[PDB]
């Protein structure tokens, strides 16, 4: 009697505790059903998969520089001195059932985590979800992005590899020693000595499996709690206002679709871990200061920092008996990048004057200057990433390596400007298109007038039509406009039988008019609620 | 406007759901089932579709279990029967797992989009500026806690608590971080000129005056005799060889005392050097640095491999251009001239090792680098 | 019974605190200040007392800082000037830190107990069985979510989702734990009788038929020649020596190839053995096990050190009692008889190594243990 | 020495004595025989992240 | 957290060659070596591990 068991368990729960009101509030919480609001969930799900795979990895990983000869199964690396970290990474890859798959899905989850964090940041920035109520949310999310970047750095640096080791040597060691007053001291504190200090990988292992994941988990908890209680913002729409949330309740629909989305994201990541090879360390010999490779790139989320290193033009200053190497330039650049990213909402409000409580998102077209600035920043980030990749770009796409370096150097001040101008004008022209639709109706096929030979596109008005043909223009309300009669009530009733065979006409008619009734009922309910809010 | 003391008994499920929405500030508008018409076969087809997706997920999960437990996993040497099975083993694990969970997710999404009823529930958002009753009551509670405590009236306690907390925090933070803090300039590495700091000294620093440091070539032999003495004739015009600072005392790796000295030589960050043979025809284009004019032994030039910018090895030697390129950040150093950077982030030349030949003709270092060899840092160029 | 729309403006702090308590179900009774009478010098003394405690905390925190920054820390070898300072270095760190924070805590407690007003606030506890409105509305919401979803009507979906989730769960859990699972009976250790399991084989198992396994004494020499061949004359009546299975091929630790075989010998769980010289007077009290009657060489008996119960070494030896005691759980084995347990948790006798002397008189195992030597397990005694 | 002796007693002997799966649990925890080269890394993971989490 | 910043979990054998004289040249695991390093060659490390225990 599962129904009786459920009832008895509910009564016992509500007697021991009293979660009825709280649970009802959680279940009844309404979440907007916009697709772009799942971008953060992608990052959350990738993070969960990262935790689950990282536990498995830590069950088999040994962090240490203790030198050992492999003497494993992988023949191409036998008798070669390597760190125990590399040896156990190879053991995970080869000598544990499914360890290669687990580590590959872990790395793919890391890449998807960074990518989805970037996409979510783009969504919120361009939609203006950081304004008065949620600047703190933006700030903690920026800290979260920085932590994710650096944890991925430490994660692919954990198995001491040739690629990851040379990346560490460059970024960490060089840029740390570069810092003027405390650079060498920071280097010695972090590595416990010179660069190959025998505590580096244990320290990174701790930072990567316990410390940084703990901070990220706490910050994700704060992030999700803030989103939960500062009810999720929404785009302007029929019944959507600054003081309501139009969407679906948590329990019946949102919970089911979020769980299913998590399942599908897990499936995508597992499929990638299977079919796509990620970081094949066995091809990469154990780290040695002398051995190198041509590629020498970090993961894509640090590729922009590496590209900054490459592109910045070797400007070194030599104060009285001292040196200020080119690494400090990039250190300051990264500092500026993070500072501006964290402080943008406050910069935005200082610049514009907006101190209003904003609960309705802005369309990126509707906010041109911010959209232009975001496009400019994305262009700069892409230029830096492809500059880091300039080695492989030059190799495959036959471009001189010097040519790619200087393309990056010039474009990091030219391409941002071009993209800013283009994005600003593009946003304004999207606004112009929206107003054209508002004032003339949707466009359709052309018709030749009866008496004379005029051609008229035979538009379709979206609002009340004047006594004559031309309609009364509507007022823009911040919501997208249907520019195709495709997406309106036109040409949308295929035979509802099946792909290969029809259904009885009675069934088809019943279904089609039932759907018509349901959709017009939804439209009428939204219209009535909209009229009720002010009217 | 009443809590429904006894009407809940006869209130139906729909009425109770509406009441809950009302209490929570949620008004459910157009909660309509997906299949109002009963008995239609489109409903059965959609049912079968979601069932097929869920069953595909289950079959793929069973496939994951069967392949995981029973498949030719385990590395297979090159060109051996079973290599193909091993190579597509992990792909099969990932394919089965991902397909299973993806199909389950697709089935769940289809159930939500086809069977779970459609709603446009609208929740009243009470964001911002809690009602004045709550605000003023919280303010009163906090202010009463602060003032009643009699703080901001015991000046001695106010200052003493601040001093105590500040001193304790100072002591605790300093004791937390002093374990990590180390002096980079503590003289530790022994040298002919007494113990010196690590950054100044590399494997090429003479431990005692007049020590012989051979430019030993690092044969890839796994462990035994990894470094072997080197001769100028071994290199030929337009050739580069990575050499290391090997000492007679640092004999082959057969012993346990050795194979730690050799491991230290191999793992020395500032140890590896590139010995390049400048072509005799191109020897006339060489421009030499101050104090490094006699460093080259005839047409042999020894430059540190560590890039002068962030310290990656600069191994990519290009002959017929005499350019030592670094792969980490694409910086070229003109080997013909003193190895000065002529492109890329680097701004300082690579340190040039003084080389010569000892008795028996083996290549040895004729001294130490006249400058620190790794990447630059604050305490440099003086 | 009204929310005080505009009365809050003139409501005082006490009234607002009472209102908040009322809203939260909290009635603050007897919230009285500690010092109603003003100007008294007992108040000043108590103020100064809490101030003194906080100032002691601050002074001790500064002491922690100064001691940590400037104290003769670092190990001092022994009987060395500075050894006394080092010995109380860490105690001083802990003393200063603990005293500082303890004094801060004492000051805070005294401030609470002497200056913060005393209250006996009583909160209304609404525990158990949320009101029927909430219970029934939650039940209605959950039941509407379940039934409206149309589940428990699509038997094909109900069963397919269960099958899919179960199959995926089982694929995933098996694929998680399967990496860890290893057959303890995979024949891996080579032996004269082919590869055998690790539990069956020890360091005393002859790798090839007729192999010589000397009972090498483990000298404490740090690294070089750790194991040295042994002779019966070395022990004297009532003597115990820990010996290991040393092969001629496992030469001294000078080489890198050696010092790994030797490390394996030292770290072998089942390798160490105790060689006991039974006193000739007491040799007549010896009882011998089935198949172990000729194992002893004259008055030499070689018993495994690993205790038969949980595998700790049984290293303690009592002569004139001939009792091999295990420190882990106080089990004694009668060495006179076959090393059968005559006390403690152990129930199986220690395995007896056959021993003899080869040419030159060096002690060598005359075979292998006729039983598994470590602690017992399921697959044993057959 | 002390703590490793404690491990050898409890974690190894007790685990390996369990009738049906004792040796199987022992080998799966220790990655093989008792002194398996992964015991301390596994305990480190368990002790800094997994169990404290 | 402080201890993890200095601890190295591994059975990889190493000769101490540290500061504690009574254990010099003795084969030990990296775990033991770094625990000794915390005790001796890290300022306040002995105190931190002792207060941890
Ligand atoms: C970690 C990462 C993973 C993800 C985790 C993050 C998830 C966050 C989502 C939040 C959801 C939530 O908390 O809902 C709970 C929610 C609590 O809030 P509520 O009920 O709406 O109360 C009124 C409002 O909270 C009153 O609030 P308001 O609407 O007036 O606005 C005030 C708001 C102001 O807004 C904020 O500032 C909120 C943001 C908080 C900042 C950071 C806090 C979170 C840090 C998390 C760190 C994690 C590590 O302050 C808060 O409410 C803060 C609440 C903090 C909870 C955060 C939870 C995490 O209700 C429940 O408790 C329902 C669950 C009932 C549980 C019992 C079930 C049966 C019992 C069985 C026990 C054993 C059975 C054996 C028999
Ligand atoms: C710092 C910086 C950006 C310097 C400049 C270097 C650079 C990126 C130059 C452009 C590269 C191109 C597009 C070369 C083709 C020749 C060329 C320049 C034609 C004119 C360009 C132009 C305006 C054309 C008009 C039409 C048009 C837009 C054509 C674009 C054609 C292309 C290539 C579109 C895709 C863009 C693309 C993928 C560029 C390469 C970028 C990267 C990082 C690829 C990474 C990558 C590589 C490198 C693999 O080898 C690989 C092997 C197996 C699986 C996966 C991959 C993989 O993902
Ligand atoms: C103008 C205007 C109106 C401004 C608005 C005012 C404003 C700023 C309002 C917001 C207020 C803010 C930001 C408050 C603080 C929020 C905060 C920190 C809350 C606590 C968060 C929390 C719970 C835990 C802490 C998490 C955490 C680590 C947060 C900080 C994240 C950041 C900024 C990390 C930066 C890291 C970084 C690069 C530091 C520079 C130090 C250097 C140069 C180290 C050397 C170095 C290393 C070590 C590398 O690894 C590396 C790798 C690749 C390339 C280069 C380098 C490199 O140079
Ligand atoms: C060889 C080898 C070892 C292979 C294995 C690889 C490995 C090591 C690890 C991965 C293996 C595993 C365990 C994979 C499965 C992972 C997993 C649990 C998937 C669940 C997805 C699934 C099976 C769905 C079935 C379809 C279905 C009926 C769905 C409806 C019922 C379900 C499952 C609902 C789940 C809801 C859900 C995702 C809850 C997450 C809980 C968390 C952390 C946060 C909740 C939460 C969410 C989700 C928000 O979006 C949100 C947005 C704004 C503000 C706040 C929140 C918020 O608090
Ligand atoms: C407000 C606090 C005021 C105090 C300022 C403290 C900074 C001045 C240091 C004074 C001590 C220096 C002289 C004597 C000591 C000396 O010569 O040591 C030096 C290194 O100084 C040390 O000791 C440790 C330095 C202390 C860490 C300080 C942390 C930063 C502070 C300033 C921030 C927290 C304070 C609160 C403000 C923030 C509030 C929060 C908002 C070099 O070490 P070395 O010779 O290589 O030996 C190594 C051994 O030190 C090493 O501990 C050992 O572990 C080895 O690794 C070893 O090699
Ligand atoms: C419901 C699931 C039904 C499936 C039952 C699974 C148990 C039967 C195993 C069938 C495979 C055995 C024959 C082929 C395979 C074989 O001979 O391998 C053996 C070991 O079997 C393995 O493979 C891994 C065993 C699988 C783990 C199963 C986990 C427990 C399950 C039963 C509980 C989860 C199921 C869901 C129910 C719970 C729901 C939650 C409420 C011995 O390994 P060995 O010869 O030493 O080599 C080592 C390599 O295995 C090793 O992976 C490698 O990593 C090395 O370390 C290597 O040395
Ligand atoms: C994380 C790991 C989790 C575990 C997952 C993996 C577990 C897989 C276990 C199944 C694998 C196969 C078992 C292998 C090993 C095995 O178990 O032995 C068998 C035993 O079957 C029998 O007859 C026993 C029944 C007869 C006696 C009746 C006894 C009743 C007892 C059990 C009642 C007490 C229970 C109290 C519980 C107390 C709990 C304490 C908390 C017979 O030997 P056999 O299968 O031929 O294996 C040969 C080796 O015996 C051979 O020494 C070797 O040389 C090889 O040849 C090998 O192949
Ligand atoms: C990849 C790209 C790089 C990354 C880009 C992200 C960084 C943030 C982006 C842009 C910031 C600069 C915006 C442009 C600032 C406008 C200047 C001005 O002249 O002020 C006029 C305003 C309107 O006044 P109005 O009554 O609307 O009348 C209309 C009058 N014509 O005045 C004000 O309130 C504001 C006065 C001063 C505001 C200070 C803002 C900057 C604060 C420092 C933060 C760092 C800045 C980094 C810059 C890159
Ligand atoms: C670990 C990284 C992150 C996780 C797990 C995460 C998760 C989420 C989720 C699930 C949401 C609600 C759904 C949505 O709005 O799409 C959200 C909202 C938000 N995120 Fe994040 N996000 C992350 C990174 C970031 C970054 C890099 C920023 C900058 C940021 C700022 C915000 C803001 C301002 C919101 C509020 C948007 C709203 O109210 O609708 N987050 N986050
Ligand atoms: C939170 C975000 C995380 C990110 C972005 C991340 C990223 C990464 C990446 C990219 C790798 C490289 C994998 C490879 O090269 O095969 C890695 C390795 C590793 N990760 Fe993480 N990780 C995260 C969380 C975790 C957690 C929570 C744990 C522990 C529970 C963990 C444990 C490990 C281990 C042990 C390794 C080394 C395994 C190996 O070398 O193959 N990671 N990490
Ligand atoms: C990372 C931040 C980088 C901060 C650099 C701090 C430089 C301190 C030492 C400068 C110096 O005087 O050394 C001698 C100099 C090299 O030679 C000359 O006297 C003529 C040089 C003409 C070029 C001047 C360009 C100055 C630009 C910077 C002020 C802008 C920094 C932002
Ligand atoms: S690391 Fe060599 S040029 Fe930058
Ligand atoms: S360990 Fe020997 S008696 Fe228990």
């Amino acid at each position: 009697d599962f129904a009786k068991l459920a009832a008895a368990q509910g009564d016992a729960i509500d007697s021991r505790y009293h979660p009825s009101a709280a649970v009802r509030r959680q279940l009844n919480k309404v979440f907007p059903t916009h697709w772009s609001f799942l971008l953060g969930e992608i990052a959350l799900y990738s993070f969960i998969i990262l935790l689950l795979t990282g536990v498995w990895l830590t069950l088999f990983f040994d962090p240490s520089m203790a030198h050992v000869t492999y003497d494993g199964v992988y023949q191409p690396l036998r008798g070669v001195q390597m760190s125990r970290a590399y040896e156990t990474a190879l053991d995970i890859s080869f000598e544990v059932r499914g360890g290669l798959f687990v580590r590959q899905v872990h790395h793919w989850a890391a890449l998807m985590f960074a990518a989805s964090i970037m996409v979510h940041l783009a969504r919120i920035f361009f939609t203006g979800a950081f304004r008065r109520p949620r600047e703190a949310n933006w700030v903690i999310g920026s800290l979260l992005l920085i932590l994710a970047m650096f944890e991925g750095f430490f994660g692919y640096s954990l198995p001491d590899d040739l690629l990851s080791g040379t990346g560490i040597r460059a970024a960490l060691s060089g840029i740390t020693m570069g810092i003027p007053v405390i650079g060498t001291w920071m280097h010695w504190a972090l590595f416990g000595g010179d660069f190959p200090g025998e505590i580096l990988i244990p320290r990174l292992y701790a930072l990567h499996i316990l410390l940084i994941p703990g901070i990220i988990l706490a910050l994700i908890g704060a992030h999700l709690a803030l989103v939960w209680f500062q009810k999720h913002t929404q785009f302007p729409g029929p019944g959507r206002t600054e003081t309501n949330v139009v969407g679906v309740r948590v329990m019946p629909v949102f919970a089911v679709k979020s769980g299913a989305f998590f399942a599908m994201i897990t499936g995508v990541l597992g499929l990638m871990g299977g079919l796509l090879t990620i970081n094949p360390i066995w091809n990469l010999g154990p780290y040695k200061p002398s051995q190198v490779s041509a590629g020498s790139q970090p993961d894509f989320y640090m590729m922009w920092t590496d590209g900054l290193i490459r592109l910045w033009p070797a400007w070194e200053f030599y104060p009285f008996g001292h040196t200020i190497p080119q690494g400090v330039w990039v250190a300051v650049g990264m500092g500026l990048v993070f500072a501006l990213l964290i402080a943008y909402p406050f910069i935005e409000k200082k610049v514009t004057g907006d101190d209003a409580h904003h609960n309705l998102l802005q369309r990126p077209r509707d906010v041109p200057v911010r959209t232009a600035i975001g496009s400019m920043a994305i262009a700069l980030y892409l230029l830096l990433t492809f500059a880091c990749m300039n080695d492989i770009i030059a190799l495959k796409f036959h471009i001189s390596l010097n040519a790619t370096t200087w393309i990056g150097r010039i474009g990091m001040v030219v391409l941002p400007a071009i993209v800013y101008f283009v994005a600003y004008r593009w946003a304004i022209s999207l606004q112009r298109s929206d107003r054209e639709v508002l004032e003339h109706g949707v466009e359709t096929g052309i018709i030749k007038r009866l008496p004379h030979g005029a051609y008229v596109e035979l538009h379709q008005p979206l609002g009340p039509v004047d006594e004559h043909g031309h309609p009364i223009p509507l007022e823009y309300a911040g919501a997208p406009l249907p520019k195709r009669m495709n997406k309106l009530g036109s040409g949308g009733a295929p035979g509802t039988g099946s792909f290969l065979f029809p259904d009885p006409a009675v069934e088809h008619e019943a279904l089609t008019e039932a759907a018509h009734a349901s959709e017009h009922k939804s439209l009428t309910a939204l219209k009535e609620h909209q009229d009720r809010i002010h009217g | 406007g009443q809590p429904t003391d006894a009407e809940l008994a006869e209130m139906s499920r729909e009425e109770l759901v509406k009441l809950g929405g009302k209490i929570d500030g949620v008004e459910t508008i157009f909660k309509e089932p997906r299949w109002p018409v009963p008995g239609t076969k489109a409903e059965k087809r959609t049912e079968r579709l979601v069932a097929y997706w869920l069953m595909l997920g289950g079959l793929s999960g069973l496939a994951l279990l069967l392949v995981f437990l029973f498949w030719p996993w385990e590395y297979q040497p090159f060109g051996s029967e079973g290599e193909f099975l091993y190579s597509l083993a992990t792909p099969l694990y990932g394919l089965t797992f991902g397909l299973s969970i993806l199909s389950i997710g697709i089935g769940a999404v289809l159930f939500q989009k086809k069977f779970i009823p459609e709603e446009i529930s609208v929740q009243d958002r009470h964001d911002g500026r809690s009602p004045e009753v709550h605000r003023k009551t919280v303010a009163a509670n906090l202010t009463d806690a602060l003032e009643g405590s009699t703080l901001k009236r015991r000046k001695v306690i106010g200052l003493s608590l601040g001093i105590g907390l500040g001193a304790f925090g100072a002591g605790t933070l300093v004791a937390f971080i002093g374990g990590l803090i180390k002096n980079p300039w503590k003289p530790v590495v022994p040298t002919a000129e007494g113990k010196k700091a690590v950054l100044w000294t590399s494997g090429w620093t003479p431990r005692f005056k007049g020590e012989t440091i051979y430019l030993a070539r690092a044969t890839g032999r796994p462990g035994e005799s990894p470094f072997v003495k080197m001769r100028p004739e071994d290199i030929d015009a337009g050739g580069m060889e990575t050499v290391f600072p090997w000492r007679e005392s640092d004999g082959d790796g057969t012993t346990v005392e050795s194979e730690h000295k050799l491991t230290e030589i191999a793992m020395g960050v500032r140890n590896p050097v590139m010995l390049i043979r400048i072509k005799p025809a191109d020897m006339h284009r060489v421009i030499k640095r101050k104090g490094q004019e006699s460093f080259n032994f005839g047409e042999l030039f020894a430059y540190t491999k560590v890039c002068s910018h962030l310290g990656c090895p600069s191994s990519l030697y290009e002959q017929q251009t005499y350019r030592i390129l670094c792969p980490c950040h694409q910086s070229q150093f003109d080997a013909l001239e003193f190895a000065k950077p002529i492109f890329g982030p680097a701004a300082r030349a690579l340190a040039q090792l003084p080389i010569t030949i000892d008795e028996d003709g083996y290549l040895v270092a004729n001294g130490d680098f006249v400058e620190p060899v790794g990447p630059a840092f604050w305490e440099r160029k003086s």
